[PDB]
């Protein structure tokens, strides 16, 4: 069909599963080889919240592009690349962070 | 009382004599930084030595443009430097992004990564104007550790 | 005209022969649209087969190009199909410049030019970086000009010039260089666009 | 055009082989290379010490920005936003208000030195010739705040360089 | 309806349709100075001169209708020789205000010199200046910058109601002023500054505050005065200073309220 | 003229009960000399012979585009767009 | 004598004749109605006549090459690969692919 991408509907879901195992094994390895930073358990919780935002699945075309991107930004650790605890860090350290409420945001006055 | 005030100037004279800068080739500014070596305008062995080295050097010149890729890279160089360290932001890109600025990749100000003591405003920072940056650094060192 | 005209058309009819010669083969698979203006030739190619077009012009008895050197891509949101990957080709034996274009939206993968041209793989990484177009059967697709912790694709007209992650503080944390801060200085949006049409003949009827 | 870099066998037989072998057995050409720097040592060096001697320049040179004025008082800048739009760095900002009564010449006038890549474009785009680039080198600060130029003021303080600017512009009208 | 081809392409038009009105259907805008939207059709400039397929003299677009099936070219050889010439006549007696002038980019005459008129040179020596006309609150009027046309003259007579602007002389001395020293009435005459193509009549409240270059425009309906819709407001960093009338089909007849303009 | 401590130059306000201004405390703030445009009125008005006069700073050397100024009204003298120089008769 | 390129300048005649006769047969396997066979054949036959007439002359190498026989041999070496790829992937013989959307002007 058009266009190919990589997988058709059901096959695209199992490509995410293979991607999930490869990244789950690296988070204990990126403590001793990289840096302690936060925690091994807290690093694994960062994985689950990342896939929840990506969880929609309507077409295999969108899913396949996420796999290629998932084998790049999460690949920035496996083959040993320089980051120095600045790159590949997803969580905000200095975030305020803002909340969504008609009493909290309106008191600060924004938009 | 009199010996205390005069000995402090003698330690400050040691840095007034010689300053070893870092040779960062991260700019068009770096070619003008190579004009400091060019005989017509020289601080070479007047104070400047082009040996550089990441650890032995006292001064580091941030030459021009810095990207978000080089932002963690230049920071770890600053940590390797000894305690008497002076940072010169030679070039308009180093001062706050001469060009680009509003761009996605270029870091604005350099002070967001590494604190700056002496600012040089010039894009093609003329070697004549570059001579001020080292001479002002030598003049700025006045008094260190009273008590 | 003495200073007003750059060059008179003389090789324009000679270059128009190429506009017929490749079109004499007449594939719906390859040819489609042939445009020739200002001593230059432009061809756009159907997404299904890009590699067979690139194997052509390479070698060939009539015209020898070989060098498929420089590789660009166009971002335009006017059409239903978004991106336009543009190949700039040069001949050493023949001494001529021809253009190869793609018309597809290419959010869905497109065929790679790596088996035909060796230096094409480095340019293919840039298109995946800036525009976000994946190349099928590509060896080593790695980020070059983008940051290691960069989200999205930096060139697309859908998002601003400043971006989302751009400002990098140091402040409170001893070693970690900041990322989530988003604010930058105000880029003044110029609304300078001249009234009246600039040139005749370029005007299209609604 | 062809020039050829390859020598294509300099040695042939007996006489041509021995001298090509002599330079590799001992040195000769290294001693000949030693003589190049030897004569280079004796000839006088072209060196300029900055606090006393000064380097060569030109009648038209761009450095630190300074806005000029008319011989009989009056600020020469007319407020157009002309130089604002040409500026490729967008370093120059201008907001204009009427001056007391009648005259309409500026209020906000900031030129960033954190920006500005130095073109002379603002010098060229100006119809009244307000910003004229003077021969400037001396500028060194502790902060960005001290470096970026305020609402005219410090730009108007370029009177110390305006005497040179008036001399330099006399070599500028009907260009060179 | 009779059809007549303009620039080879055929376009259907009404029997009493103007030449410039017929040009709009073919998607081509002729160089204008005397309006076609709402102001009455009048000559008194001869800029919109177009050459027919078989005609010795060029006819004005504002006055002459198409009527019969005749071919008219917009990018003709005679038209380009005309357009470059008339621009030179307009600028032989023009005071040169462009950097100081309140308009700059918004000025219609400024664009037409760049688009149509002769660029390389303009033969001129000695330009006449007119004395400043009296004006009340809105629009700081300068008679020198005025090109002496018929746009604001008919605006006071037809659109505004109360007539004030007219003719004062004969040659290159005729002013567009009121002749007698009297301030202009309010009502709806505040929109007269937006009508004029040249930088002669421009709002005194927002004069020299911001140029046309570097100003972000946004369309919004006015709160003050009922039945007011579509009015462009220029941001130009932080606080909005200039508000101009935006084109509307039914809500407003391309004229802002005097209370809303200030 | 100066308000409290800081001197006003080319129409500028210092601070409302000292809140905004804090940086100019250790270092002295800049001030343009004679920025009140007193030198504009100090120059004497030149007499005109013709109905319209052309203005120039100092030929093509000094930056002044040529503007013609009309003299018709007896009250209030006419001045050019670039200069504060006034003309009568 | 040696060529400037990495390809070794070997004194070999009729080597060009074998490769140019081989490619003519490959073209007459699958495409027949296509213009690709009809146009490429008459250029190759024109070049083969120059080789038969001129015996090891530099003027024969100067015709449509002018970079010796080594550059002309490279043109024949990749010609067999180009003909086989054109025979495998149908494009010249068949035309049935969909047309693009109506937009071109910028
Ligand atoms: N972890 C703990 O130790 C701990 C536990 C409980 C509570 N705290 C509280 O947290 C605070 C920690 O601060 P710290 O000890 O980290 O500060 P610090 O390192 O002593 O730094 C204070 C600085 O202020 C200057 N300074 C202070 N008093 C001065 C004077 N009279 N004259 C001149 N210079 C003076 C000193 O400069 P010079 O050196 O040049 O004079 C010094 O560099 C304390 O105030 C304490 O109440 C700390
Ligand atoms: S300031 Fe100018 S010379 Fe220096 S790096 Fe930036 S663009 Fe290059
Ligand atoms: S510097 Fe010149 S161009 Fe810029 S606003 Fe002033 S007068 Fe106009
Ligand atoms: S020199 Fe260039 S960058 Fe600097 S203010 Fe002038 S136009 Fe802007
Ligand atoms: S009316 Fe238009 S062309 Fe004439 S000076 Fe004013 S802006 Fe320039
Ligand atoms: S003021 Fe404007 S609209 Fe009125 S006559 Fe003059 S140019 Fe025409
Ligand atoms: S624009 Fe038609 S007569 Fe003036
Ligand atoms: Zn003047």
């Amino acid at each position: 069909v058009k266009p190919i991408f990589s997988r058709d509907m059901n096959e695209a879901k199992r490509r995410v599963r293979e991607l999930y195992r490869a990244w789950y094994r690296e988070v204990p390895n990126t403590v001793h080889l990289f840096q302690l930073d936060i925690s091994v358990k807290q690093g694994r919780d960062k994985v689950r919240e990342m896939f929840k935002k990506n969880a929609h699945i309507t077409d295999p075309r969108v899913v396949d592009l996420l796999v290629i991107k998932g084998k790049m930004e999460l690949e920035e650790t496996i083959k040993v690349w320089k980051q120095r605890t600045h790159v590949m860090r997803f969580f905000h350290e200095t975030e305020a962070p803002r909340p969504k409420d008609f009493l909290s945001k309106f008191y600060v006055g924004h938009d | 009382e009199y010996v205390v005030a005069k000995l402090d100037d003698l330690i400050n004279w040691a840095r007034r004599s010689s300053l070893w800068p870092m040779t960062f080739g991260l700019a068009c500014c770096a070619v003008e930084m190579m004009h400091m070596a060019a005989p017509r305008y020289d601080m070479d062995r007047f104070g400047v030595v082009f040996r550089a080295s990441p650890r032995q050097s006292d001064v580091m010149i941030v030459a021009g443009t810095l990207t978000n890729k080089m932002a963690p890279a230049l920071r770890k160089v600053y940590d390797q430097m000894p305690e008497p360290r002076y940072v010169v932001s030679m070039g308009s890109c180093a001062n706050g992004g001469g060009y680009y600025h509003y761009s996605y990749s270029v870091v604005r100000g350099c002070d967001r990564i590494v604190p700056v003591d002496i600012y040089v405003p010039g894009c093609p920072p003329t070697a004549e104007a570059l001579l001020y940056g080292i001479l002002q650094l030598q003049k700025k060192i006045k008094r260190e550790k009273r008590l | 005209r003495p200073t007003v005209r750059p060059r008179n058309d003389v090789a324009h009819k000679q270059l128009s022969a190429f506009g017929e010669y490749v079109a004499e083969i007449l594939p719906k698979y390859v040819q489609q649209v042939q445009v020739s203006c200002f001593n230059e030739l432009e061809i756009c190619i159907h997404p299904d087969g890009v590699i067979p077009v690139l194997t052509f012009l390479r070698d060939h008895s009539n015209a020898q190009f070989k060098s498929l050197a420089d590789l660009t891509a166009v971002d335009i949101p006017t059409r239903q199909n978004r991106f336009e990957i543009v190949y700039n080709l040069l001949s050493l034996r023949f001494n001529s410049r021809i253009r190869v274009k793609t018309y597809t939206d290419e959010l869905t993968p497109i065929e790679s030019s790596v088996p035909v041209y060796k230096a094409a793989n480095w340019y293919e990484r840039e298109i995946w970086d800036m525009f976000g177009v994946f190349f099928a059967n590509h060896p080593d697709l790695r980020r070059i000009l983008t940051d290691y912790g960069f989200e999205g694709h930096p060139f697309r007209k859908d998002f601003p010039l400043s971006g989302y992650v751009e400002l990098r503080y140091d402040d409170e944390v001893k070693r970690v260089v900041a990322e989530p801060v988003e604010l930058a200085q105000e880029f003044r949006k110029f609304d300078l666009n001249s009234p009246w049409e600039a040139f005749p003949a370029y005007r299209q009827p609604p | 055009t062809y020039k050829y870099v390859n020598l294509r066998e300099p040695s042939m037989d007996m006489k041509s082989v021995t001298d090509r072998a002599a330079q590799t057995l001992l040195w000769t050409e290294l001693i000949r290379g030693l003589g190049m720097t030897l004569s280079y040592l004796f000839r006088e060096p072209a060196t300029i010490n900055y606090p006393f001697e000064k380097g060569p320049l030109s009648p038209r040179f761009r450095g630190e920005h300074a806005l000029r004025r008319y011989p009989s008082g009056e600020e020469r800048c007319i407020a157009c936003k002309l130089c604002e739009a040409v500026c490729p760095a967008q370093a120059i900002t201008i907001e204009a208000e009427p001056r007391a009564d009648g005259s309409r010449r500026t209020t906000r006038y900031d030129i960033d030195m954190t920006k500005c890549i130095y073109c002379g474009f603002c010098q060229e785009a100006c119809p009244v010739d307000a910003i004229v680039e003077g021969p400037n080198f001396e500028f060194s600060t502790e902060t960005h705040e001290e470096l970026l130029y305020n609402k005219e003021k410090l730009l108007n303080n370029g009177d110390k360089w305006e005497a040179e600017i008036a001399a330099n512009i006399q070599a500028d009208y009907l260009y060179r | 309806l009779i059809e007549v081809f303009v620039d080879g392409q055929s376009v259907m038009v009404e029997p009493g349709t103007t030449v410039l009105q017929a040009c709009e259907k073919v998607g081509m805008q002729i160089p204008r100075f005397c309006y076609h939207e709402r102001l009455s059709v009048a000559g008194n400039c001869r800029m919109c001169l177009v050459e027919i397929e078989k005609a010795p003299k060029v006819v004005a677009a504002c006055a002459m209708p198409v009527m019969k099936g005749w071919n008219i070219l917009t990018n003709s050889e005679k038209t380009k020789k005309a357009r470059e010439g008339v621009m030179e006549f307009l600028l032989a007696n023009h005071p040169l205000d462009c950097p100081i002038c309140d308009q700059g980019g918004e000025c219609d005459l400024q664009d037409q010199s760049m688009m149509f008129g002769s660029d390389r040179s303009r033969f001129l020596e000695g330009k006449r200046a007119v004395e400043d006309k009296n004006i009340g609150p809105l629009v700081k009027t300068i008679m020198t910058r005025c090109i002496q046309c018929t746009r604001c003259i008919r605006f006071a007579s037809e659109i505004a109601g109360v007539d004030d602007l007219g003719t004062t002389g004969r040659g290159n001395d005729m002013q567009v002023g009121t002749y007698i020293e009297k301030m202009f009435m309010s009502e709806l005459s505040g929109n007269i500054i937006d009508i004029c193509p040249v930088g002669a009549l421009t709002x005194x409240x927002x004069x020299x505050x911001x140029x046309x270059x570097x100003x972000x425009x946004x369309x919004x309906x006015x709160x003050x005065x009922x039945x007011x819709x579509x009015x462009x407001x220029x941001x130009x960093x932080x606080x909005x200073x200039x508000x101009x009338x935006x084109x509307x089909x039914x809500x407003x007849x391309x004229x802002x309220x005097x209370x809303x303009x200030x | 003229x100066x308000x409290x401590x800081x001197x006003x130059x080319x129409x500028x306000x210092x601070x409302x009960x000292x809140x905004x201004x804090x940086x100019x405390x250790x270092x002295x703030x800049x001030x343009x000399x004679x920025x009140x445009x007193x030198x504009x009125x100090x120059x004497x008005x030149x007499x005109x012979x013709x109905x319209x006069x052309x203005c120039d700073g100092g030929g093509g050397a000094l930056g002044h585009p040529r503007v013609y100024i009309n003299l018709d009204k007896e009250t209030k003298t006419g001045t050019c767009g670039y200069c504060g120089l006034q003309f009568r008769q | 004598t040696g060529l400037v390129g990495l390809a070794v300048c070997e004194t070999p005649h009729e080597r060009l004749k074998i490769l140019y006769t081989k490619i003519l047969d490959v073209l007459g396997h699958i495409p027949k109605n296509a213009a690709y066979r009809k146009y490429t054949e008459q250029i190759t036959n024109e070049k083969l006549s120059m080789v038969k007439a001129e015996p090891d002359v530099k003027k024969l190498e100067e015709r449509l090459q002018g970079g010796q026989i080594e550059e002309v041999i490279l043109q024949a070496e990749n010609e067999l690969s180009l003909a086989r790829k054109m025979i495998q992937w149908k494009p010249w013989e068949p035309l049935v692919e969909e047309p693009p959307a109506s937009q071109w002007k910028w």
